[PDB]
């Protein structure tokens, strides 16, 4: 809402300005990396157990 | 000692449940189909694990003769060969039909009986030729072999050269039949073990191979021991006026296609000779005692010597001044005359000791000697000359 | 599963035209710098490949390709374009449809390269890019094609037209702009082989000069043979000298440089499975990478 | 390449020193030559004295062709019994990636191909020793493939000298200077190098190259046009002097020159012999980078992830 002044001059201000705005958000996305190796494979597996 | 009996009966029931993807791509494994006239392959006489070789289409051929000939030969040689080829088929001959029906295949065991006099056991390469004529299915099937050897005589003198055009197609598996064409199934990629026969009563096939073809290098070089093999296409050229030659062979060797140049080279060294000899006819010389040398580090050496600078240079106020150097070159043998045998990437075997057998088929009722090859992965390459 | 797939986000703003050239974009060949998840679409643009200053010409296109990374796209989303990289990613699922933009038809069993877009044009207004997509025409005609467009160049300082592949005909003159686009490859074809026959020609001093026919067989197959005999068969042994050893060395790197450009390697061979073999242009086609 | 690739097994004798134990375990990453690709072999077969040729010790520029005639291969992992590599002209594993560390000077980007060098360059000469076995072992150094271009067209001119009774040592990449160590060269090898040069060298020459022959003049006078022609001509070619002297002209009228091209024909023999050449003097550049996690150089001492180049 654009604040208004009642201008002491009866000159016209001819029209307010009351409007929307709207903006795009952004997008951004994150990363990691876990590695494992071979051999801890099989055994969470069980295949060397 | 239930521990141990735990263990065993454990590792089995999870080796079969865990096993991922239900064992669908635990071979990689491609095919291939194609719909082609059975005019050079006859996939019913040639059975399942031979190998077949496309070609370009050939209207593409008898002017490419017309472009790419030494000067002085013939180019309509090749053009009148082939349309003599096409009568032969008397099936085809009337060349209507577009797009479709090429025969643009051609099998292994027909090329060899083409190519079988120049060979060396004429005995095991005249019963190739025999079920070539015996057991494909056609009348005057001779006629055949006499036209496309003489076109193959006509590639390589108007000098559109064979490996050019053929290029490796994938070993088959099976066929339907119908007169006249043949859907035709093989395999690109891959091993040839793996390939689904389709018919339950005989599972998985091999390679088949003539025994005219087939040849070792781990003969004639010594050498012994284990080892994987590298399995090649590899043709033969000998250029002259005379009806000329061609060979195809199927090479069992130890060595990369990096370093076969000097192996063929031992083999063929006798039939490289003569084309840089020969091949040459008729290629007119210049003027006898014409060509000077150079005198590039001669004149480098005067200072005296007039020179040119760059804003000189393209005008016919400085090139009287300057040296003039005529240069000929309309005598000389050059590589591409000089070409013979020539090689190609084909596939590998990854077993220690490479298998092969030589056992005699039929076939009926010809009893043809054969090399089996065991386990074979395919993996094609570009061709390579070795000019 | 365990296919690998690129993802490229598309910036937001795109106008309702621009998506729907890139809707209609679905197989083609597209390059990338490194092999990773998730990437913007401003490393995949020809404005991407710029040295100034300068749009990249020809050349420079044949030199980034090795250092580019080929990959082909896949189903595209208006979230993002899903595209597989064909070295790696393809290792594991084995087949992908292929669009070509080349009007030579594509027979069964064939070795495809790449070729950029010389033999003759995307671009997105809203988002202020361009594309260019790379040619997917045969291997021993790539061979051909460029070196008939080297062959005008050297005109430039019968018809070389004609090129007939499967039965169909072809017109390379169809104008302008490419022969000036093509101006550093041939000058490059000049310098090397000028310099090659220079060098040997000093090294040799009477190759030229020696007789025709029948005594440079002789010196031929001698210098062909493989016996121990080499040396002696060669070498013709204040003032300035001729830098000629030095001159080897800058030689060999020029040609070693465009070996590797002008090699165009088969990246790709093509099966036709369940289907016709002749793949005509604007045909999906199956790709199978080497095992 | 099979589904599970293959995977060959060099064995270790049982008689082993402790330190050569953890020598052997600082190679986790190098390139080792196999003669065959079977699929047990010997830590002798694989090291410096079975790789030497009849009576005679190999020099630097005679060890290129002993390269190709065998198979480079890439350590995966060291066991205390055995180690375990990946052949590269086999299809190299299932997934298609191994890790190489470099035991060089120079570092490396992405997407070029490597190619490979003897131990050349001056204080960075660092061969294993195994000493309980009386072995030793000289590994290669993967380089960047223009960089092997170089050092294979530096060593070979540098033995051309040796047949004709400076300078040529100092190379340059990324600003490093770095010159290389050799003392002497077998009489044998440069032959089979010099061989290989001259026939490729002759069957670049055609018809049409005479008709190209005539654009020296032509070159000579752009070169004063554009900048980019003097990025051509260096000083160092001979094609700048050879234009200040010679004004060729060309032959006319050719045999048949209707139905042929020789300008075509002279660039596809040049493209096949000449423009191959880069292979046939060194080994082939089978493998180039492909860092995954993006990085954008490899810096030495580090691994790499590898992929195959065509």
């Amino acid at each position: 809402h654009q604040p208004l002044i009642a201008r002491d001059g009866p000159h016209p201000i001819e029209q307010p300005t009351h409007n929307y705005m709207t903006k795009i958000i952004d997008r951004r996305a994150l990363n990691a990396a876990f590695s494992l190796a071979t051999e801890a494979i099989a055994l969470l597996t069980g295949e060397a157990l | 000692p239930n521990d141990d009996t735990e263990q065993a009966l454990d590792k089995i029931l999870r080796g079969t449940m865990r096993g991922g993807a239900a064992l669908i791509g635990s071979p990689r494994h491609h095919l291939t189909r194609q719909v082609i006239l059975t005019d050079l392959c006859q996939p019913n006489a040639d059975r399942a694990g031979t190998l077949l070789l496309a070609l370009r289409h050939p209207a593409d051929l008898p002017h490419l003769a017309h472009q790419r000939a030494p000067p002085g030969r013939q180019t309509e040689r090749l053009g009148e060969a082939w349309g003599q080829l096409m009568e032969a088929t008397a099936l085809g001959s009337g060349r209507a039909e577009s797009g479709c029906t090429r025969a643009g295949l051609v099998s292994f065991n027909f090329l060899v009986a083409a190519c079988a006099a120049s060979y060396d056991a004429r005995d095991a390469a005249d019963a190739v030729r025999a079920h070539v004529t015996a057991n494909y299915r056609g009348t005057r099937v001779g006629a055949r072999l006499d036209r496309f050897s003489e076109c193959l005589r006509a590639m390589v003198h108007t000098h559109v050269f064979p490996h050019e055009v053929m290029r490796f197609f994938g070993g088959l598996v099976s066929w339907v039949t119908q007169d006249e064409l043949a859907s035709v199934t093989a395999v690109c990629a891959g091993p040839q073990e793996a390939a689904h026969t389709g018919h339950p009563g005989r599972p998985r096939s091999a390679v088949i191979l003539p025994a005219c073809a087939f040849v070792d290098l781990d003969a004639e070089l010594g050498l012994g021991g284990p080892g994987a093999a590298f399995l090649y296409l590899v043709f033969t050229y000998r250029q002259r006026r005379d009806q000329e030659l061609c060979c195809v062979y199927v090479i069992k060797s130890q060595l990369p296609p990096r370093g076969l140049e000097p192996a063929l080279e031992r083999l063929f060294g006798r039939l490289r000779i003569t084309n840089t000899i020969h091949g040459t006819e008729d290629m007119t010389p210049p003027a006898p005692n014409r060509n000077p040398d150079f005198p590039l580090a001669g004149l480098a050496a005067n200072p005296q010597t007039p020179r040119c600078s760059a804003g000189q240079v393209t005008n016919p106020q400085f090139a009287d001044r300057l040296y003039r150097w005529q240069p000929d070159l309309r005598g000389r043998p050059t590589a591409r005359t000089c070409t013979y045998a020539a090689f190609a990437e084909l596939g590998m075997m990854p077993e220690d000791s490479p298998r092969c057998l030589h056992r005699t088929e039929r076939f009926g009722a010809v009893s043809v000697p054969v090399v089996i090859l065991e386990g074979v992965v395919w993996r094609p390459g570009e061709w390579r000359a070795c000019a | 599963a365990d296919g690998f797939e690129t993802d490229i986000a598309i910036p937001s703003g795109i106008s309702r035209p621009d998506a729907a050239a890139l809707q209609r974009c679905e197989g083609r060949v597209v390059f990338l710098p490194t092999i990773r998840r998730q990437l913007t679409l401003a490393d995949v643009a020809h404005e991407s490949f710029v040295s100034g200053g300068v749009s990249p010409d020809t050349l420079g296109l044949l030199l980034a390709y090795r250092r580019r990374f080929p990959a082909v796209i896949t189903r595209v989303l208006p979230t993002r374009i899903v595209a597989c990289p064909l070295d790696v990613g393809l290792t594991h699922a084995g087949t992908v449809n292929l669009r070509n933009t080349s009007p030579v038809d594509l027979c069964n069993g064939d070795p495809i390269s790449l070729v950029p877009p010389v033999f003759e044009d995307v671009r997105l207004d809203s988002l202020d890019l361009t594309l260019r997509f790379p040619v997917p025409l045969p291997s021993p005609l790539a061979r051909e094609i460029v070196a008939r467009l080297v062959a005008r160049g050297i005109r430039d300082l019968p018809d070389l037209n004609v090129l007939y592949y499967n039965g169909s005909r072809l017109s390379l003159l169809a104008l302008g702009p490419v022969n000036a686009e093509l101006r550093s490859l041939v000058l490059n074809m000049v310098y090397s082989i000028t310099e090659g026959t220079t060098i040997i020609l000093t090294l040799i001093p009477r190759l030229f000069a020696l007789s025709a026919q029948d005594g440079y067989v002789n010196a031929l197959l001698q210098m062909q043979s493989v016996t121990r005999e080499a040396a002696q068969l060669i070498h013709p042994e204040g003032e300035r000298r001729l830098p000629l050893y030095e001159a080897l060395v800058a030689w060999l790197t020029h040609a070693g440089q465009l070996g590797d450009t002008l090699a165009l390697a088969p990246v790709v061979r093509v099966c036709t499975f369940d289907g016709a073999a002749v793949v005509r242009s604007g045909d999906m086609a199956p790709v199978i990478r080497y095992p």
